[PDB]
């Protein structure tokens, strides 16, 4: 889904697809945390759990 | 114009 | 709360004072829905109802 590499401080997954580079869009169970929040851009939640 | 790329799981 | 009018289109509450220039930021229970994420600013959910 997504996670900064800590020591090589890179995304990976569906956050880090369209972060850097080939994705336009990601319509995916990506829950919203405060660090996928200060680099990608959320829309209001379409699923509460 | 372009086709957008979902990237689902 | 807040709500458009169909006679003269004007917000009446907490959305009017957000709008026009009586306010700066509206922390309260205010619910997102489409007619007011049109014209005002909200947040991510702090309060799930």
């Amino acid at each position: 889904y997504g996670a900064r590499d800590a020591d090589t401080k890179i995304w990976n997954g569906m956050v880090g697809e369209l972060v850097y580079g080939k994705a336009d869009i990601a319509i995916a169970p990506l829950t919203i945390t405060l660090v996928r929040e200060e680099v990608i851009d959320f829309s209001k939640p379409f699923m509460s759990l | 114009q372009k086709t957008v790329v979902v990237t689902t799981i």
